[PDB]
RNA sequence: GCGAGAGACCGAUAGCGAACAAGUACAGUGAUGGAAAGAUGAAAAGAACUUUGAAAAGAGAGUGAAAAAGUACGUGAAAUUGUUGAAAGGGAAGGGCUUGAGAUCAGACUUGGUAUUUUGCAUGCUGCGGUUUACCGGGCCAG
RNA sequence: GCCUAGACCGAGGACUGCGGUUUUUACCUAGGAUGUUGGCAUAAUGAUCUUAAGUCGCCCGUCUUGAAACACGGACCAAGGAGUCUAACGUCUAUGCGAGUGUUUGGGUGUAAAACCCGUACGCGUAAUGAAAGUGAACGAAGGUGGGGGCCCAUUAGGGUGCACCAUCGACCGAUCCUGAUGUGUUCGGAUGGAUUUGAGUAAGAGCAUAGCUGUUGGGACCCGAAAGAUGGUGAACUAUGCCUG
RNA sequence: GGCGAAAGACUAAUCGAACCAUCUAGUAGCUGGUUCCUGCCGAAGUUUCCCUCAGGAUAGCAGAAGCUCGUAUCAGUUUUAU
RNA sequence: UUGCUUAAUUGAACGUGGACAAUUGAAUGAAGAGCUUUUAGUGGGCCAUUUUUGGUAAGCAGAACUGGCGAUGCGGGAUGA
RNA sequence: AGCGUGCUACUUAUACUUCACCGUGAUUGCUGUUUUGACGCUUUCACGAGUAGGCAGGCGUGGAGGUCAGUGACGAAGCCUU
């Protein structure tokens, strides 16, 4: 067998000084806050949800609202997320206190929350009912049917 | 696909090395690779080439060379530099004081330099009073004057010698040699 | 063979600027059969050499990316930019032959699109060999 | 040694460097010097011309020591002096005392002329000289002494 | 021929034909031709005895370090074959490439570091495996 | 000029460079991928084996222009099985010494086929040429001319000196042919001067020895293979023919 | 050599020259075979001579070793002149 | 300079000295040019386009130039040197 | 879905373009930092078909000199085995 030499060092060399600066990520037209979304992926796939907010994690910040839907205040990916053309008025919504650290991991939920969830749906809802067969729209899940054609179809 | 104008993959035809295992010429290799390699002198590119050569491209160099060499005019005091074994030449009158640097020296090239003054050192020695090869001037010896090469190239109306074994009247001289045997060639 | 190989055209897809004359043009002539040939633009040019451009220094084929390389092999008949390049060869200047031959031959990639139903065959004729005079910038676009 | 040898090399391949067509045999061509004017003609012509023949008279029951004369010329005459008397004789030769040289003693038969001499005299004895040769050793104030 | 000492020789299809009851067995009228064939185990301690069988043998037992050493003897390859198990299979089979399936194998929670409690050491608390929750950071596969 | 959809790739590994923005001895998209999140570590991941599916795939070796061939060898397996050694050589290479070189036929010696030591001869080389008798290599700085690496003087260039080597014109030695001085065993000698002649020569030696590969020749000669030829012997128990006795 | 009322028959399953051993590993321009891997380069079936035509030598094609140098002056090409 | 040549002080050949410098006298290219030694295999060939001879012709026989197969796989011509 | 002709798109070779890796050839640099590998390290570019054949670098076997004060009856060698 060949023995190792002394020249065969064992120092790990530092990387070179790499030229990678990030620039801010840039959402579709489509993607505007109050604006209806499906979601296509995860536990609440075929859901419609309200978009409210864009978090700094590149992430949507989203409610059901947890009353007419079921799906609480969390975070989507855009990328899993058809924007339809449906909007609310979610100027009057306040979604402030919301960011990546509010989502931080620490079943039982939190007061803080629920809290945030009822208030935040108090005015969603409140918006909501001005447009007719708005929330009957956003507490149906969708699906394909047989015939439709995503590339052919207006959301 | 290429349309090649040349042979691919062929090697410069040239040493780069000695052949020799001697660690002492490779210790001269090591000296004037660097040398070559760092002087822009155009003196060390050529003896480190030299160096590299087998033992019919460094022909032996006569006494009675350098003493030749040294009656240049304005050469009498110039290092000669031989690559290889400087021998001695008995039919010398006279040899003056001059300084040699060769790879070998023989018993009689080496006492016939020192007693007349003169200095036979190595190339080495070379390297540190000469790192340029000031007024140094290499001397060759004969590459052509080989037993081998009176043969090579042997053919008709060449004028070379033939590849024989045994010399005589009646070892290859009669036909093909002689007009009275047929023809000659 | 030999025309081809003076062309330095060893390759498919290999491209060369030639300053016409008659010594050229009959060298050009005797190529025909297996070139496709034609009178660049200035934006051609400009596009083969920025894309494209290789220089040949010291037998090497080196990318032409710092007016530095330029200046190194062609300051001497003024050539001290890719732009000094690139005027000597579209106005064919005092110094053609040597801005021409510092250049690299220009290795294109097939047409995107494909070339007509049959190559071998003059252009005239509705192939792709001999002189199309014009249509050598929608080829190049097409290669380049 | 064997290990170096292409035998080694030829080893797995199926001709060991002989060729499929020509296929190594016995003795194409004959054995030894065989068909030298007929087939091999060619060689022998241009590579040993004078080969086939008659030259000269013979010579029946030829002793070569009746022909045992070896040379020196007179460039190399002085090695036959003394080496630790040469310096001395080379200043201190003159005509009432010179060096002798018996080339015969050392192995001689004959002086050519080739070369110079030093111009110091010297006495040669040998049992031939030629004519330049001792031409040049009387030049230099020398003789040459025939001895048997 | 007799008597010795050796070897970069051969190692039982080799080396003399013959390492053995080898110029033997055997062939040919004859002259002549001419093999194959070494190895249990340190030691036969070569299996007493019981049982089934006409017997050969088998099954128990016994000797032995070993019977995966029983003279049909060290090791015990391949061709070829039996049994068991797995798999595949419409006028051959076999191969390469690719992926699936099944089987096998491999690998970072690293010689991971941070404080922590108890189990154990010859000993006077000290090197240090042990444990789970914390935090730093790491590995791999992915968005 | 501008906007916009997708795919493949991420070599390198402190800094150094070229540019750009300069709000700045700072920053950048500018001499090659980073950031962030989740899951997993009894596993997602990878490899191999077997098998299925898709696609392609004729039996190897051989001679041959051409083989899967309706050309030849090959049922299978194990073990054996074919460029060797030697004498004499060519080229090249390594090594020692070098106008020399080679101790080893032999002698000395020995820790005994070793190692160590010794020298005369001899071999090859240092002289060639002629059939031979024989003769036998400097006009010159060992020549001139054109190149020629290196060195010297310079300061692009230029000049000087130029080994090896190349082309070329000369010189010297031997042979051949011509001329033929003083002289003389009057037939010898051969000075001197020449010649589209000729040598494997000189013209400041390069060889000798050991080893290795490759090539050559003779040897069994890479291995196996004739029909034949020769020398010396054994058979008429079969059979052919004669004889003797049934 | 024998023997043959003759077929080249017979002479120990051998006969248009027995058998045995040796010379003898007879010679073969002819057939067959010729044993590990990878890397780089890479042909010829043409010239001339040969009782040469299934073979050799020779030149060419190929490899290897290099050597002298470093753009010097070359080219399976064009142009111009002839 | 010569012994060659001219009637010659004419020429022939080879020269000393001086002038013409990178447009040093067309293009294009040049993994550089030149040189040497040594040795292998081969010395049955065949095919395609075009020229071409004999033959009614031939997957016939014989030449010229080039390119191929032999020695070569890969995509196409189903298959095929 | 035949024949003549024109057009647009599309399909895909070991070919071409960009990139990774292997090897070969050339090439850049490396000693007051050469620094226990300079027969080494390193920069850059180009190239890679092959019978007969040549050469190079390696793999394996019997035995020999030296060395590892190497392995081994607590199991050498041999043999079988996803
Ligand atoms: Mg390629
Ligand atoms: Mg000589
Ligand atoms: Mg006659
Ligand atoms: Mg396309
Ligand atoms: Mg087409
Ligand atoms: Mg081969
Ligand atoms: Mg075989
Ligand atoms: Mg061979
Ligand atoms: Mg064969
Ligand atoms: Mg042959
Ligand atoms: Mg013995
Ligand atoms: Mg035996
Ligand atoms: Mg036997
Ligand atoms: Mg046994
Ligand atoms: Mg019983
Ligand atoms: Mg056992
Ligand atoms: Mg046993
Ligand atoms: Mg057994
Ligand atoms: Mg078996
Ligand atoms: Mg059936
Ligand atoms: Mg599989
Ligand atoms: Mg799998
Ligand atoms: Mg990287
Ligand atoms: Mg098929
Ligand atoms: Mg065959
Ligand atoms: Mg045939
Ligand atoms: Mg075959
Ligand atoms: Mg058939
Ligand atoms: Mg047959
Ligand atoms: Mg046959
Ligand atoms: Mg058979
Ligand atoms: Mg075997
Ligand atoms: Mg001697
Ligand atoms: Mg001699
Ligand atoms: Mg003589
Ligand atoms: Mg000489
Ligand atoms: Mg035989
Ligand atoms: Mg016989
Ligand atoms: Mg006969
Ligand atoms: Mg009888
Ligand atoms: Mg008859
Ligand atoms: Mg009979
Ligand atoms: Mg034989
Ligand atoms: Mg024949
Ligand atoms: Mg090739
Ligand atoms: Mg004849
Ligand atoms: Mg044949
Ligand atoms: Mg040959
Ligand atoms: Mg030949
Ligand atoms: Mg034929
Ligand atoms: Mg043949
Ligand atoms: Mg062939
Ligand atoms: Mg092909
Ligand atoms: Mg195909
Ligand atoms: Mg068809
Ligand atoms: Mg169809
Ligand atoms: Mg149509
Ligand atoms: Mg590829
Ligand atoms: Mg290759
Ligand atoms: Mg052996
Ligand atoms: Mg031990």
């Amino acid at each position: 067998q060949v023995a190792p030499k002394w020249y065969q060092s064992e120092d790990v060399p530092a990387p070179k000084q790499t030229r990678k600066t990030a620039r801010p990520q840039k959402l579709r037209a489509s993607l505007v806050p109050g604006t209806v979304l499906i979601l296509l992926a995860g536990r609440f796939r075929g859901k419609r949800v309200v978009y409210l907010k864009n978090l700094e994690d590149n992430t949507l910040l989203v409610s059901g609202p947890f009353k007419v839907n079921g799906v609480p205040l969390r975070r989507v990916n855009a990328r899993y997320v058809i924007a339809t053309s449906t909007k609310v008025n979610v100027s009057g919504v306040d979604v402030s206190k919301f960011n990546v650290e509010y989502f931080a991991r620490e079943k039982e939920i939190k007061a803080e929350r629920v809290a945030d969830q009822k208030s935040v749906d108090a005015a969603l809802l409140s918006e909501i009912k001005k447009t007719p067969l708005l929330k009957q729209y956003l507490a149906a899940s969708f699906s394909l049917k047989n015939g439709d054609r995503p590339h052919l179809l207006k959301f | 696909g290429r349309d090649h104008t040349s042979k691919q993959h062929v090697r410069s035809g040239h040493r780069t090395a000695p052949k020799s295992d001697n660690v002492y010429l490779q210790l001269l290799v090591k000296l004037y690779s660097f040398l070559a390699r760092r002087t822009d002198a155009p003196f060390n590119k050529v003896i480190l080439k030299s160096l590299f050569l087998s033992k019919i491209n460094r022909p032996p160099v006569s006494v009675s060379r350098i003493s030749r060499a040294l009656k240049q005019k304005g050469a009498a005091e110039k290092t000669i530099v031989v690559v290889g074994t400087v021998t001695d030449d008995n039919r010398l009158l006279e040899f003056p004081k001059a300084t040699i640097a060769a790879l070998r020296f023989t018993a009689g090239a080496k006492d016939r330099i020192l007693k007349n003054g003169g200095e036979a050192i190595t190339l080495d020695q070379l390297a540190l009073r000469a790192p340029k090869g000031q007024n140094t001037l290499i001397v060759r010896g004969p590459r052509n004057s080989r037993e081998a090469v009176r043969h090579f190239g042997f053919g008709p109306h060449k004028g070379k010698a033939p590849r024989i074994l045994s010399k005589g009247r009646k070892f290859e001289r009669a036909r093909g040699r002689r007009r009275s045997r047929g023809f000659k060639v | 063979r030999k025309v081809l190989q003076l062309l330095r055209l060893t390759q498919i897809n290999a491209g060369v600027f030639v300053r016409l004359t008659k010594a050229t043009s009959e060298l050009i002539k005797l190529a025909e059969p297996y070139v496709a040939y034609g009178y660049p633009s200035l934006s051609t040019i400009r596009q083969l050499v920025y894309k494209r451009g290789f220089g040949k220094v010291n037998k090497q084929r080196i990318a032409l990316s710092d007016n530095a390389i330029i200046e190194a092999n062609l300051g001497k008949f003024n050539i001290l930019s890719i732009e000094d390049l690139i005027h000597e060869i579209y106005t064919v200047g005092p110094n053609f032959k040597q801005v021409s031959n510092f250049l690299w031959p220009f290795k294109l990639s097939n047409p995107n699109g494909g070339f007509r139903a049959r190559k071998f065959q003059h252009f005239i004729q509705g192939g792709d060999t001999g002189n199309r005079e014009q249509f050598i910038n929608a080829l190049v676009k097409q290669m380049n | 040694p064997t290990r170096l040898t292409k035998t080694r090399k030829h080893r797995g391949n199926v001709s060991a460097g002989k060729g499929r067509i020509g296929k190594h045999r016995k003795h194409p061509g004959g054995r030894g010097k065989a068909g030298g004017q007929h087939h091999h003609r060619t060689n022998l012509d241009k590579y040993h011309p004078g080969y086939f023949g008659k030259v000269g008279m013979r010579y029946f029951h030829k002793q070569q020591n009746h022909f045992w004369r070896p040379e020196i010329n007179l460039d190399k005459l002085w090695t036959l002096v003394d080496s630790e008397k040469k310096d001395e004789y080379l200043s201190k030769s003159s005509a009432s005392a010179a060096p002798v040289i018996d080339t015969l003693a050392h192995g001689y038969g004959k002086v050519l002329g080739k070369g110079r001499l030093p111009e110091v005299p010297v006495i040669v004895k040998a049992r031939f000289v030629s004519k330049l040769a001792e031409e040049k050793i009387r030049a230099v104030g020398g003789v040459v002494e025939l001895v048997a």
